[PDB]
RNA sequence: GGUGCUCGGUGAAACCGAGCAUCCAAUACUAAAGAAACUUUACUGGCUUAGUACUGGGACCCCAUUUUUAGUAUA
RNA sequence: GACACGUGGCUAGGGGUGAAAGGCCAAUCAAGUUCGGUAAUAGCUGGUUUUCUGCGAAAUCUAUUCAGGUAAAGAGUGUGUACUAAGACCAU
RNA sequence: AUACCGGUAGCGCAAGCGAAUGGUAAUGGAUCUAAUACAACACAUUCAGACAAUCGGCGGUAAGGUCAAUUGUCAAGAGGAGAACAGUCCAGAGGCGAGGCUAAGGUGCCUAACAAUU
RNA sequence: UAACUGUCCUAAGGUAGCGAAAUUCCUUGACUUGUAAUUGGCGUCCUGCAUGAAUGGCGGAACGACUGUCGGGCUGUCUCUAACAUGGAAUCUGUGAAUUUGAAAUCUUCGUGCAGAUGCGAAGGCGCUGGCAAGGGACGAAGAGACCCUAUGCAGCUUCGCUGGGUGCUAAGAGUUACUCUUAUCCUCAAGCUUUUCUGGGACGGAUGCUUCCUAAAUAGUAACGGGAGUGAUCAAUGGUACUGCUACUUAAAUAGAAAGCAGUGCUUGACUGUAAGAACCACAGUUCGAGCAGGGACGCAAGUCGGCAUUAAUGACCCAGGGUAACAU
RNA sequence: GUUACCCUGAUCAACGGACAAAAGCUACGCUAGGGAUAACAGGCUUAUCCGCCUUUAGAGUUCCUAUCGAUGGGCGGGUUUGGCACCUCGAUGUCGGAUCAUCGCGUCCUGUGGCUGAAGGAGGUCGCAAGGGUUGGAUUGUUCGUCCAUUAAAGUGGUACGUGAU
């Protein structure tokens, strides 16, 4: 069990798409600026900024909202949606390279197998062998 | 958190800030072609 | 000095000990004689009735005995031959929790050298020390 | 080198594979599916 | 349980190639035949899916 | 030139025409809530023969500074 | 005398015999002795034989026909790789 | 050039205030690092713990009782003190020396050391 | 007192003749005798924890190396022991073992200590070594099993434990044409296998998933047959989307909620197909969140939401068996 | 038929789910271990027990203290019943008396002092004192208990509730 719940990443904390920021029962925080929710009121990142947690006037008391502020660097190298969304690309793919530089091959990142391709749809990259007519 | 077993959170954080660090370099070169601490020297020993 | 409430319900903690010393619960608020204990210790029911009337004794019917502790919590105590485990034995008697600075005992203007010797027999009867405050 | 009076002190009576009782070897589904053909041909590089 | 009468049942495709859903039902309280526009893989266009066991 | 209470007007918006309270352009009391400051002490970190062996941090409440109100008065 | 004794004979082991006691069947019988399968099996107990040097734990946690056993994680050693660090402290 | 997280101790009649230690991230260390970090590289062992101090449940605010948290020691640790002494205090033993300075503890005699302050 | 009547589950509620008895808890059963004094007997009485014609009920002659009690006689059993006899023992000569054994040069008391010290500490005592005696200590010696617990433990026995035609009868066919063969199966005989675990011993009782609250000490986490509530679902709408009125509820508790509350409406099935970077977590297996991309759709003017329900429970691996479809094969 | 995909089916509730199925007995028992698990008792504790008080409301023809102690509060012992499982299972006499002992005093007597509601007697306490004395046997397996009748009295305990290499 366990069930552990707190928040992960503090204010300050760079963070990158999909990384948990608070794991939480209701929503004791909402959600702001480049911030996901999920089933269970998880906060999520949506884009490469610090975590900014910032108190707001609410409806019952005190909100207090979690947001991600994006880099000063970042909107310099930004229509504009689709610069950020390259710009957020190129720096994602370059973490990977850095995290795979950092665990030096010592952890069974893809398949390799001596089979024929895994499995593949149209689409490819399924684990799953399906007949087709 | 009851899992007696290493977090990856400080190589994740590690890779996050080295991800970023080209970026800010040339956005910051950028700046500064378009538009902290003082260090004493070092003294073998204080006592004559 | 039984608790006045519908549920037997358990407790964790039997101790009282932490200090009120600056104004907090220090003077009396009812009375004008008070009388209060010096050191923690938790106290049983029978101990404070007895305690009561060995001081409602040495006191006249113009004068209000204010008590100011209650016997709510209860106390678990296990029969003689049972063997240690098994769950929380029943509740057996009712006790209340003593702080060093707190009044148990405050008077009206029944006279301060009487409400001094009520104050020694309560004192006899008690298993902390007691100590005499007045209003002034 | 063996420690103090376990089942590994004996010697020969414990299977590697074996971990306390729950199987969790045996907990993955069994795949049947043979490979095509073309795996038992010799495969040769145009580069070579 | 045995005191809840809620099943299991499948959605057997109108289109054809058999491509089904199964979705539980309360019999006592829908005592209709279940139909559902549901996406048809087969076929990729939504059809219509009635109940059989 | 400001916010609202709503009559309507379109574009779903928000503002427009009204007409009252102050925002400005008041003083003088009272009952609420907040803000920052602070004496003392609980409470604590280290040390500890369990604190006439010590030492760092430090509340709450009251008093006093002040803000958002509301109510009662003035010519 | 429902007697005792002597000399040969018969009933043999999952069997004999028993006025019936888990009695007797060659001084260890609710399953004789000997040999073979057999170097049975024992998560249990006992034991393990020359020296020096370097490093050096754990008795937590999860699962288990399982809690005196085992396996995974944590903590050890050697080897490799790699940072003035995926490190330790202190300050703001 | 610091920022977020927590709702306990205490307080309140309640609603609610609210520490100290703490966690996490950034920045700075000519502070430490005869080592550390990682390893789908290999070989293990362990998976019966005990007590002391500070804070607790169940016990009798009993038990070298049993079960939590923090720290230490023993386990796997000799030496000095505690008369003797697993777990207390000081202190971590490569060896030899009829050299010196100290810790805990002492300074009437056993028993080393001031009628020091006396 | 309950003789005759009134009742309830029920095969039936135990006769003349029995009973504190080989067997009756109260117990020193009240009652007589027995002794000066009786809990163990004798003969009555009733209040049968847990008696009773085939587990044979009611007593009798004779019998018993059977059991419990009373009188006579008898005497060292005793009050209370003494002397003597024979044979060991003790002395000498001759022959001549064994149990045991870490090494011993083995004091007392008090304290300490794997918790009862010859060996440690403090104090004291002690010329040395023996024979003949007594046995308090050396946790004397003698058996690695008195009793309890455990084992992937054995063994034998029992049965409305399980499975078998092995075995005996039986059933149905068949052959020579009573006997024999084949197949099946009740009831017997002989076997073979099972017959967990946690537990302040074991037995008994209780429990063995998941969620929440206190313990739990202000990140997370944190135990005990520690303490209080839930749950093994419901719902074709209580799902999705777009709206309409009103405002102290929504629920297992906590956190939260101007709607995630209470009443409604209009359309719909995203209660989808194929995926998913990155994280929470975490031994592993699994578990949890997930922006985004492609397909085809739903609602909405749009903004945009929708991969079931505000969340945390209602989620049992693999194997095996069955169904639809697709490809290959015969 | 083979293989994939889409799916379903255990109160597999011993819920990481033994190999098909599936109950007991052993005072006839056997083996291997455990003082890792209990009993005979040594160690720790003192809830229950036993002494000492204190408060002493009251009783005592009056009057708290001749004498008793109601309620609360404590201190001491581990000889009661309990709790833990630290010590011995390479097995160790206890739950009795027969003989023989040693020690403590919380003294039953003998030796004695105070208060006495003290006629001396005969008593009740209370203070000192452990030298040596505490006998019969009828009944119960009873160390428990009476009641026969005598004494000055027919003491209570530590003694692995002393004592089977007697
Ligand atoms: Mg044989
Ligand atoms: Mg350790
Ligand atoms: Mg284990
Ligand atoms: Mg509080
Ligand atoms: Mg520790
Ligand atoms: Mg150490
Ligand atoms: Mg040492
Ligand atoms: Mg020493
Ligand atoms: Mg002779
Ligand atoms: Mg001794
Ligand atoms: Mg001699
Ligand atoms: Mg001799
Ligand atoms: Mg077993
Ligand atoms: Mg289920
Ligand atoms: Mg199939
Ligand atoms: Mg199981
Ligand atoms: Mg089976
Ligand atoms: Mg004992």
């Amino acid at each position: 069990x366990x069930x552990x719940x707190x928040m992960k990443l503090t204010a300050g904390e760079l963070a990158f798409p999909g990384m948990i920021i608070l794991r939480q029962r209701g929503t004791k925080f909402h959600p702001g600026a480049n911030v996901g929710i999920g089933r269970d009121h998880t906060i999520f990142a949506t884009g490469v900024g610090k975590v900014r947690v910032d108190t707001q006037p609410g409806p019952r008391g005190e909100r207090r909202v979690v947001s991600v502020e994006p880099l000063p660097e970042a909107l310099a190298a930004a229509d504009s949606a689709l610069r950020l969304r390259q710009v957020e690309a190129e720096l994602v793919k370059r973490r990977a390279e850095v995290k795979r530089a950092m665990l030096q091959g010592r952890t069974p990142l893809e398949p390799a197998l001596y089979f024929p391709l895994p499995r593949t749809a149209d689409g490819q990259l399924s684990w799953l062998e399906r007949s087709v007519a | 958190y009851k899992s007696n077993k290493r977090s990856l959170k400080p190589l994740n954080t590690a890779a996050s800030w080295q991800a970023v660090q080209p970026l800010l370099a040339e956005q910051r070169q950028r700046a500064a072609v378009e538009g902290w601490r003082p260090r004493l020297g070092p003294i073998v020993d204080t006592c004559l | 000095c039984q608790a006045g409430q519908l549920s037997k319900q358990r407790v964790f903690k039997r101790e009282g000990i932490n200090d009120v010393i600056m104004p907090n619960t220090t003077q009396l608020r009812y009375g004008t004689y008070g009388i209060r204990a010096m050191a923690s210790k938790r106290v049983g029911a029978a101990t404070i009735e007895a305690v009561r009337r060995t001081l409602r004794r040495k006191i006249k019917k113009t004068a209000r005995l204010w008590i100011r502790l209650s016997a709510v919590v209860p106390v678990t105590r296990k029969p003689l031959g049972i063997r240690m485990g098994k769950g929380k034995g029943v509740i057996d008697f009712y006790a209340t929790p003593v702080r060093p600075g707190q009044i148990i005992f405050e008077m009206d203007r029944v006279p301060r050298k009487v409400a001094l010797q009520a104050l020694t027999a309560a004192q006899h009867k008690f298993p902390v020390k007691l100590g005499f405050v007045e209003w002034s | 080198g063996r420690g103090m009076k376990g089942q590994k002190s004996r010697g020969r009576g414990l299977h590697m594979l074996y971990d306390g009782g729950q199987l969790g070897l045996l907990k993955f589904p069994v795949t049947r599916q043979r490979p095509s053909y073309e795996v038992l041909y010799y495969h040769l590089g145009l580069s070579r | 349980g045995k005191k809840g009468v809620r099943l299991l049942v499948k959605l057997v495709s109108t289109a054809k190639t058999g491509f089904f859903y199964v979705t539980e039902k309360n019999p006592r309280n829908t005592p209709w035949k279940l139909k559902l526009m549901k996406f048809d893989p087969k076929v990729n266009k939504h059809v219509l899916f009635e109940e059989q066991k």
